[PDB]
This record gives C-alpha cells, structure tokens and sequence, in this order.
C-alpha cells in the first residue's frame, strides 16, 4: 500500500457493524486501530496522534466516515508495509554486519528503549532467527516473517 | 560524564541537551601562537597562507617562512577543538597540544591526532576514568563523542572489525605522560563491549549496586606501574620500564584474558641516583610506606639527611613523596585477587636489592661507593645471601673492574663507584619483575591465544643525565623499533603499496624516518649489540666495548651520536648515543659490569644463589662475574651458583623483538601518543618548546603532514556495504551502489580523494577516524531501538483477534431481534414447552 | 574475459579507459563501471595478517579479472543444488 | 596456511609422500625445482594417463585473486529478499569479520581467503564411507574414440585404460559375473 484502494473502503463498510454491539456503526477507539491493522496500516502512538486517530481505549471515537482522512494520512507516511528503521532500527552493541546482534542486547534494549511491550514479544524475536553457541542471533528474519504476515493484505 | 539523565540522580550530576546544552552557544578561546625553540609560547601572526604552508611571523622574536615539516604552529580557533587533527588546512601537532594544555588545567587529557592522540598527565588519577563516560561513547565510534582514549579504542574496536585483519593498540611517545595509566583506558573499553551494555540505567546506587568483573584486567595496570614508574627528569613520573600485556579477546571480542610478557625492568638503580631528582624511588614504598618493621628486620637502617644542608642532591624529590606508588599498588592487588602473603615477598627481595646499593640520604664522607648511612658494612648483604670474601667491602670504595681473575683499573669517575659492588641487586630486581607474571596471569587467564588480540606496549622514552648504563637499553630499543614502526606503516610501506596498487601518489616521505634500519642485530643503535656479544664469555673491559663503538657509523636519523673511550682514541667526557630524541648521555664504564654482575669482586662460587629459598627462586637467567655454566635460555630456569645464564640476558629478548616486529606486520596498528609535559618536571606547568623540540626529533610534525596526503590505516571497500545498517540494509543501498560512492558522498570528493583518503585497488586507506564520521549519522536514526517495530508487533495480534470479531457482525443482528422478541413471546406465550415436569 | 593491464588512470590508481565492457558486468551487479575496475586489478594480499600488495603485470591482472569470476560461480552452484535438494 | 605467506610447495609434496604415496603402484614421483616456487610435475594413479602439473598459482588462488569481501556485497540486499538467494545470515555475503581462518564466506572468519577444499575432507569422510558398505553393481566406463561417435572406437585408448583398470583379476571372480 500507499494509497486507499475501492475494497479497504468495501472491506470497512463490513467491519463498522462489528465495532458498535448492535451491528450499527460507530468505530470505537481501541477498535479504530483493529480496522487500520485489518487494511495494511500500522502506525505508532505517536503517528496516530499526527493522523488525529485512536488505537487504544479512551481516545477520540469516530463514524466511519470521519475514518477515511485519518486513514489516508498513514498512508502517505510509513507504515504500511515499507522499509526504514525497521530490521535498518536493531543493532549497534556490533560493528561487524553479519546479519547478527547479541542475544542478551536483543530483548533488553526494547525494553529499556522503545514504546516498550510484553517480555514474550522479545521472546519472539529470538525464538524467529537461527541459535548457535558462538552469540550470533539474527535480527532481520522477525522482520520479515511480518511481511510474510497472517495476511500480507487486507485482513479478514 | 556527558548524558547523565535526571532519574539517575542519586550519585550523578545530571547532563541535559533538553533546553540548554550545557550552555547553549560553545565558544572559543585560543589566539595565535607560534612555537618557541626553548620554552613556552610567544605570540605571532599569520604572514602569508600558500595552502598548507604557512609562513609566521613570531611578535617580537623572529620571522620564519620554511618547511613545516620542522616548523610547528598553533592553527586558528576554528582549526582548534576538532578531531581527527590531521584533516585540518596547517597540519601541525603544535595545534594538539595547544588545545590539549587548556584542556589538561581542566582535567580533560586526550585530543586527537588523526589516527593516533597526544597525551599529558601526571601517571594518576582524574573523575575522566569513571566507567559511566565510557558506555555513553558505548558504539559512538570514533567521532560523534567528545576525544578520549575510550573512543580511540571504538575507533579501533569498528576498524577492527571493518579492515578484516588483526589490530594492536600500542602506547607510542616519550614518558612524562601517562602510558601505564593510558593502558588501563585500552583493558577498560574491551572490558565494556566483552560484557556488553544496554545503556545508563533510570537508576543509580541508593540502594547499592554497579558491579562487573572486567574490571580486575584493567587493574593489572597499575601493579606493574609500582615496578616501573617513579619520578625522573620529566613530570611526576615517567616510564622506565617495558610492559608489553598481550590482552587476548576472543572471536567475538569479548574480554576473556591477558599474558603479560616482562621486557626489562631497570638494571641499576638504587645504587645511584639522578642529580636533583631521583631514579627510582620504587625501592623506597617500604621507606616510607610498606611494611616498616620488616624495613628494620633486614639490617637496613639510613640516618635521615635532617633537610637539604647539602651533601647529596644527589638525593632531593622535587614532587609528591616517595612511596606515591604505594598506594596504587596495594588498592589494585585486591581486585586481581592477587595474595597478601604474595606482596609481601616482592618488598623483601626489594629491599635485597638495597642491601649492596643505596645512596640515601646523603654521600659518604669517604664512599666513593654505595652504602647507607650508618655504616653498615656489607653484613647486611651477607644476611640474605651468606656472601664472604675479604675483598666484603672498604677494598669496594677502590673502583676495580674484574676480567677474568685480573684486575683491568681502567676509567671510572667518581660518581660511577658502585659497579664494584655490583650486580647481583641489578640481576634480582628485574627478576623479581618477572615473579609478577607468574602470579597475575594466575587469575588473569581463564583460556589463552586465539585472535583478536592486541600487542600493547609501555615503554621508555628521552631521559637526561650523565649516569646511564646498562639499564634504558632494552626499554629505549623497544621505543625505537616502535618508532620506526610509526615511521614505516606511515612513510615507507605506505608508499610501496601506493606503487603496487598503480596509484600515482607515489613517494611522499617528509625526512627522519626508519624503515628497518635498526633491525638489524648489528646495526640497532650501536652499544646493544656489543653487550650482547660480550655478555658470553668472561669479559667486562669496557675499553673494548667503547672501541668496537668508535668503529660503528651508523646515522640517518637520531640513533647514534660518536662515543668516547676511558683511555685510548678520543677523549674521555660523557659521550652519549641517540635513540630518537636529542642526546642522551652515558658512562664510560658499566655496560658489561651492570651484566656480568660483580659481587664484591671476587668470582661466584655458590655466591650467585642465595642464602634464603626465596631470594634462591630469584635468580634464573642472568650472567655472574667469572665464569658461567652451559644452558640459559628464554627467562626460564632456578639458577646456577656460577653464572645463570651462558647466553646473554638481552639476546633472549633480541628473540621478542624480531617476533614483534613481525606481529606488527600481522596487526594493523593503532598508536596513542604520550608527549612530554615539560621537561622541567611539576604537574600544571607545560611549556611547549620543550615539547616542540621532541615534536620534532622524534619526526611527529611529518607525521601529521603525512596523516594527511598518505593514510596510516587499511581498510578494504566493502565494509560500508556491512558493518552498518543504515548505510547498509535497506534504508540505504548495499550492493546497487559503489562501494566508494558511499564514503564520497557524506564527506564530499572535492580534493578529498587524496586528502581524506587514499584510493587504492581493493582497498582504501581511512586516519581510522574517517570512520566515525560516516558512521556518526549512523547511530541518530538507531537512537530508540525500536519504536516503530513495536507498532507492527500489534499489526497482526488485532487482525488475528478481528476474526472473532467478524464473525460477531452478523451475530449481533441476531441477539437484537431476540431482545424484541423476548418481550413479544411474553404477551403472546404458549410458544414454549419443553421437557421438564410440568408437560401432560 | 578480455580485461588485462589496466594501469590507465582516471582517479590517480589502476582502472580503465573501457567503458562498456565493464558497464554489461556493473548493471547486472548494480556496482557501477568504477567499482568494477578499480578492485580487478590487484588483490589485498595478507601479508602477516595485514594488507600488501604487489606489483603485477598484464597476465597476473588477467588472471586477477578471473578470480571475481570464478567466486560467484562456484559460490552461487553451491547455495544452488542445496535449495533445489530440499524440494527433492 | 596459504592466506598468509607462510606456504612452502616443498611440504606440499613431503606430506603428499606420506599419506598417498607407500601402496599407489601408478604414481609418478614429485622431482621438485629447487629455485623458488615449484614448476614441479608429479602425478596420482587413476586409470587414466600422467598429467604433468603446473604447482603455482595454487598460491594465489586461495589468498584468491579477488577477495571474499569483494564477491559479498553484491550478495547483501536492500530488501533482505536478495540476501536469502545467496545465503542464510552467518556466510557467503555477511562477515563475521577479522583476518584468520579457512574456509567461507564470512564464516569463518570475514576475509578468509576461500578454503572449502578442508570444509571438503569432513564431508568427504561422509560421503565416501556409507558408500563403502553397500553391495556392487558396477560400470567401468572406458574411453572408446575421443570423437564420441558411433562406429568409431581406438584401441590404444581402451589397451592403456584396461591395463590401470587391473582387467586380468577383474574377470577372474566375474568369470561367473550375473
């Protein structure tokens, strides 16, 4: 993605009966970030702000329509599946690229920068890549098995 | 430190960019000064700027306009305060240490010198040395942190791991600036990364914490700093002594252990004193510090001098006391996990090695020869090793010197009386500084060998005054062959490889250089090799070592000066040699009689062994007077009772050199240089022509012209294709781009493709600080690690979850009708009956 | 093939006055024509540990221009069968 | 140890002596050039004919002519999916860096200079062994005529491979051949 497509509208018009318990409409605000990330948009905190969304709970709620230019902005920005400072963000405790970074500076440095979440998650990142004795844990496979994705387009 | 934030305030001041900078606009200071040919710093202005030249004229003194390859001078404000100080339009070293003299009033030591960085201090301690410092440059390469020796070692740790071969810290200049002290910032970065670093904790002791165990490797440093520095002729301290700790890293580059090869460790030195200064005051922390009682118990006793009256001066310490290494010694023992039992019987064979010296603390009315005051014979030497002989003293006041069972009375002025006694206390010394490696790579080492690793050296540099022997030889030669490697890697094998590689930069070498020239066995400086070969066989005439000297013409650059003779040829007068700095002068006897070791001038017989089982372990490897028996090889060994060594000491270590010479040519070096601080000693006095003149003998103003048109470090293309991964990965492209179309664009190709770097086959050549420039933009990007991938962790959680949800969308359709028809069904019942009791 | 004793300067070290032989081999690679002729002509020899040269002439640059060849070819067979045998 | 220049062509040979030369009949002796590097000629039994060796170059090829550095960046990516064709992360195009070590790629370790041949004796013995214990079916293939044409066969050929190809013992048991 990088611009609204004829179906994420089509596939929005579905899910807007979800959001609102009755089967109406009226997107509520932790479940505005569920129909970005079910139509390839996955801002930030700080890029939803910038939009003038909501991810999380107790945020601005809107209708559908009031979605469509918050959703559009993530588009002409990153994070709609593009490259920059993705698997480009990890490593810097190595001055050797051999697609590798430590495994002990690999799920304590996104938990001591980052937004910061779940111990599991940095479990994750070491559980994707290959594991040898030597402390070599590959970095750039998590990445992409997230391009790989549950599903590479829209959600469903 | 330099980013302190405001939660870890509870032992730290805080530092924040938040706001103020630290003082939001940075501002300058500096003025014009050109550098003087005696003392100090004179002011001058800018005639006439023709490029990198620059003709000065001196405010009330001279006018100059000749090469700069002998003329230094403090560059413009704006040519100040840089790095990598060899990139600058007026490539002077006089800029470095200009910027480095405001620098060291404000406790901040290191400033940059192209690949390498002067360096001046008194050999202790400032709050610079902290660990906390050293994680903030923690992956900052070599620019983007303020200078220091923390991030000369991230330039090194990244040019190590970009040039695919082998690096090797070394400690090059002249003693006066800390080394020893210089060698614990080496052990201290490796200790870091080996451990690794998430970065400043929100926390700070309250609540005590903060502990690694890296640390007790960079604690090996100061141990050896006790046997080795002490005050001498330029500043506090100097290093008199080579240290050379082979600190292996592993094939990661974490810091597992250390082997410390022991050089040579003085070989006189109690036995006479300098003149206004002292020598070695490392025999006198059991004088004044130590263990007092067991100073009695020994038979040693010296009638204090009452304040200078005069009758020595001679003995006089201008600086802080002696036993100013007794406190850093003991502190660090600790940490290796080095015995109290273990120092105890180092003081011991210490004050073995006064027994036959000490001057302390005036001369002897009547000696014209070492002794103590107090008159205590030579009982007190007889003690320790049960010597006897009839010639035992006051036949020792008479200076005889002993080839063979004659007696050769040949020279010797009058404040050279000491040789007769010799010997054994020169031979027991340096011992004992090799019993120091057995016990600190006890703990040190966990495995040992294997790449990386890195050869540093902590040697000797330019020291005046008449009294030298045997003794700086094998320490000055190490410094020598080390610069000659700064004037090789640089200069010679630089330019060879700008004519193997079809580059048209051939030849540039700006004069003073050796390229080899004193690797030769019988070419090194002259005396070195006449030692070595006389040093064999019963032979300690002096008359033949200086003849074989006055038939020896070797010169190019400072490492031989003409000798004189005790009789016959040329006068007597001190004579001196040159090592790589000035002259530095010498004694007519005492070169074979500080090696062949007398005792009381009467042959070893059993006498060459002690008389306790401790001083008895001492003796190993070393030549006594007379004979000696077969076998002596390495440093090795449990002693003989004549001789110890068949072989020379110096040979055995000539062994090392050929083998360092070559693992410098299987390493690619980086240096720190250590300049003078002046040679009028006392910290915070620096007068800069007394540093300018050894900016220029040693060849360092030709060797910041040369950092600039030819490149000391090698590198190879593709390591900005990896090693980064924003210069690399997919953010910028690897592989669809030149490998030199990278480096070209961040720092320009405007008259850059030869004065930044030079262009080569295979492989370009970087100062190894071009480096931290290109990978400075690196770390702004990867500064939080990593906000934007958190975001793409709940990317497919609400997605998967949003089935559950989709299938709910036609449910709640459902339940909403259901609601309506919970109330009609309740207007309109008998619609329900089902299975219970009630049916009929 | 048909690269020999390229000492022609054009940034004052041994590259080329070719163009478009070298330009068929740098889009194919995405290195340009330049990174091309400038690491053909003499490999980085270690010599201890650290890096040398020699002097080498028209057959040795030859012979050099080959070895960027015959790297790639065994190094992509190599990766090559073994992803193919997965499958099998 | 040829990445360094430690390499001698003399202990090539003596070592060759040793462990292939003491019960091979058809191997044909290295007579060495003393002056510098070998134009030395030996040869190996095989059923085929002696090859007379040229030994140098043997040297450059494997402190290589063009480095593994070289080779590797154009195998890094710029989205990782040009990476997976080449290599999977540690080797051939990502580099552990430091001079030392055979073999790679990158491991081990960053510029090696290329020594496979060794990682090839390992997985020779695996090879070679399993292939030991199983029952024969065999095909001698013999040269007929170099042309590779129907109709056309050399006796000269056939008379030399057979004689190296020990033909009189190899109908002896399989005078009974099924």
């Amino acid at each position: 993605m990088a611009d609204l497509k004829a179906a994420e509208v089509e596939k929005a018009r579905e899910h807007f009966e979800i959001y609102d318990w009755e089967g109406e409409g009226k997107i509520d605000a932790r479940d505005l970030g569920d129909l970005l990330r079910s139509l390839d948009c996955k801002p930030t905190l700080a890029m939803v702000k910038k939009n003038g969304g909501s991810d999380k709970r107790g945020e601005k709620k809107l209708t559908l329509e009031e979605f469509l230019p918050i959703f559009s902005q993530i588009k002409k920005e990153k994070e709609v599946g593009t490259l920059e400072d993705f698997m480009e963000g990890l490593k810097v405790y190595d001055k050797a690229e051999n697609g590798t970074m430590l495994a002990a500076e690999l799920a304590h440095v996104l938990l001591s920068l980052g937004e910061r979440l779940t111990d599991i998650e940095c479990e994750e990142i070491m559980r994707v890549c290959d594991e040898d004795d030597d402390g070599f844990l590959k970095y750039e496979p998590f990445v992409k098995t997230i391009i790989a994705g549950p599903f590479p387009d829209e959600g469903k | 430190m330099a980013e302190d934030p405001d939660p870890t305030e509870y032992l730290y001041i805080s530092m924040e960019q938040k706001r103020k900078d630290q003082t939001k606009p940075y501002d300058g200071k500096k003025m014009v000064w050109v550098a003087d040919e005696k003392e100090g710093y004179l002011l001058g202005l800018i005639k006439s700027t023709q490029g990198d030249i620059c003709t000065v004229d001196i405010e009330g003194q001279e006018s100059r306009q000749v090469k700069k390859d002998l003329l230094q001078q403090v560059n413009p404000p704006k040519y100040e305060k840089c790095e990598d100080m060899s990139n600058l339009t007026y490539l002077n070293d006089a800029s470095v240490l200009h910027n480095l003299k405001q620098r060291y009033y404000a406790n901040l030591i290191y400033t940059y010198s192209g690949l390498f960085c002067v360096a001046i201090n008194p050999y202790k301690r400032f709050p610079i040395y902290t660990n906390r410092t050293v994680q903030i440059y923690k992956g900052r390469r070599r620019t983007e942190v303020p200078p220091h020796l923390f991030a000369i070692s991230d330039g090194a740790y990244s040019a190590m791991l970009a040039n695919r071969e082998n690096q090797s810290m070394l400690i090059t200049g002249e003693s006066g600036a800390g080394k020893t002290e210089n060698t614990k910032k080496v052990i201290a970065y490796y200790a870091n990364v080996g451990a690794a670093t998430p970065k400043p904790g929100k926390e700070a002791p309250t609540k005590e914490k903060k502990a690694t165990l890296e640390d007790q490797v960079v604690q090996t440093n100061p141990v050896l700093e006790a046997f080795g520095n002490a005050k001498t002729v330029r500043n506090d301290n100097s290093s008199r002594f080579g240290k050379f700790i082979r600190i292996h890293f592993g094939p990661m580059g974490k810091l597992a252990g250390a082997d410390i090869e022991t050089y040579l460790l003085e070989k006189a030195r109690v036995i006479s004193q300098q003149t206004l200064e002292r020598s070695y005051h490392i025999f006198y922390q059991l004088m004044s510090g130590g263990i007092e009682n067991l100073k009695a118990d020994l038979l040693l006793s010296d009638d204090i001098y009452d304040y200078h009256f005069v009758s020595q001066g001679k003995i006089e310490i201008p600086g802080v006391d002696d036993a100013e290494e007794l406190r850093l010694t003991d502190t660090a023992f600790d940490i290796l996990g080095f015995s109290h039992e273990y120092k105890t019987d180092v003081y011991k064979i210490t004050a073995s090695c006064m027994h036959l010296g000490e001057m302390k603390f005036k001369q002897r009315p009547r000696e014209e020869q070492a002794e103590a005051d107090g008159t205590e014979e030579g009982e007190r030497v007889a003690h320790l090793l049960g010597v006897n002989a009839a010639d035992l003293y006051k036949n020792l006041v008479k200076p005889k010197i002993k080839v063979g069972n004659e007696m050769v009375t040949q020279g010797r002025n009058a404040t050279q009386v000491s040789y007769s006694v010799g010997g054994l206390a020169k031979a027991m010394f340096d011992r004992t500084f090799k019993w120091l490696v057995k016990r600190l790579n006890e703990t040190l080492d966990t495995k040992q060998k294997r790449q990386y690793f890195i050869g540093v050296l902590d040697i000797a540099g330019f020291e005046i005054f008449d009294y030298n022997g045997f003794e700086q030889l094998c320490i000055n030669f190490t410094n020598e062959k080390l610069q000659q490697f700064f004037n090789h890697h640089m200069f010679v094998l630089e330019q060879e490889e700008y004519k193997r590689e079809g580059i048209d930069w051939v030849f540039i070498d700006f004069g003073l250089d050796l390229a080899a020239c004193i690797e030769l066995i019988e070419k090194p400086m002259g005396i070195l090799s006449i030692l070595e070969e006389e040093s064999m066989f019963p032979k300690a005439t002096d008359k033949s070592f200086q003849d074989k000297l006055n038939a020896n013409h070797l010169g190019k650059s400072p490492n031989f000066v003409k000798p004189k003779p005790p009789k016959p040829g040329q006068q007597e007068a001190h004579f001196s040699i040159a090592h790589y700095a000035g002259t530095v002068p010498y004694n007519i006897t005492g070169w074979l009689e500080k090696n062949k070791d007398p005792v009381n001038d009467t042959v070893v017989d059993q006498f060459k062994k002690g008389s306790n089982k401790l001083v008895q372990e001492i003796f190993e490897d070393h030549p006594g007077l007379g004979a000696e028996e077969k076998g002596g090889g390495g440093k090795g060994g449990g002693g003989r009772k004549k001789g110890a060594s068949f072989q020379t000491v110096s040979a055995l270590y000539r062994e090392q050199l050929n083998r360092l010479m070559a693992s410098l040519h299987s390493t690619q070096p980086h240096f720190v240089r250590c300049i003078i601080p002046n040679e009028l000693k006392q910290p915070g006095v620096i007068d800069s022509g007394l540093v300018m003149h050894q900016l220029t003998c040693n060849g360092v103003l030709e060797g910041i012209r040369i950092c600039r048109k030819g490149f000391p470090n090698r590198m190879v293309y593709p390591d900005f294709k990896q090693r980064y991964t924003i210069l690399a990965a997919s953010a910028v492209p690897k592989g669809f781009v030149d490998a030199k179309k990278v480096t070209e664009a961040v720092l320009g190709a405007i008259q850059l493709d030869a004065n930044d770097y030079r262009l080569g086959n295979t492989k370009v050549f970087f100062r190894a600080g071009v480096l931290g420039r290109l990978e400075e933009m690196r770390d702004d990007r990867l500064g939080k690690i990593v906000t934007w991938l958190q975001a793409w962790i709940r990317w497919y959680l609400s997605k998967k979850e949003f089935k559950k949800l989709q299938e709910q969308r036609v449910a709640l359709l459902v339940i909403q009708r259901n609601l309506r028809k919970f109330l009609t069904l309740r207007n309109w019942l008998w619609y329900k009956l089902y299975i219970k009791v009630k049916p009929l």
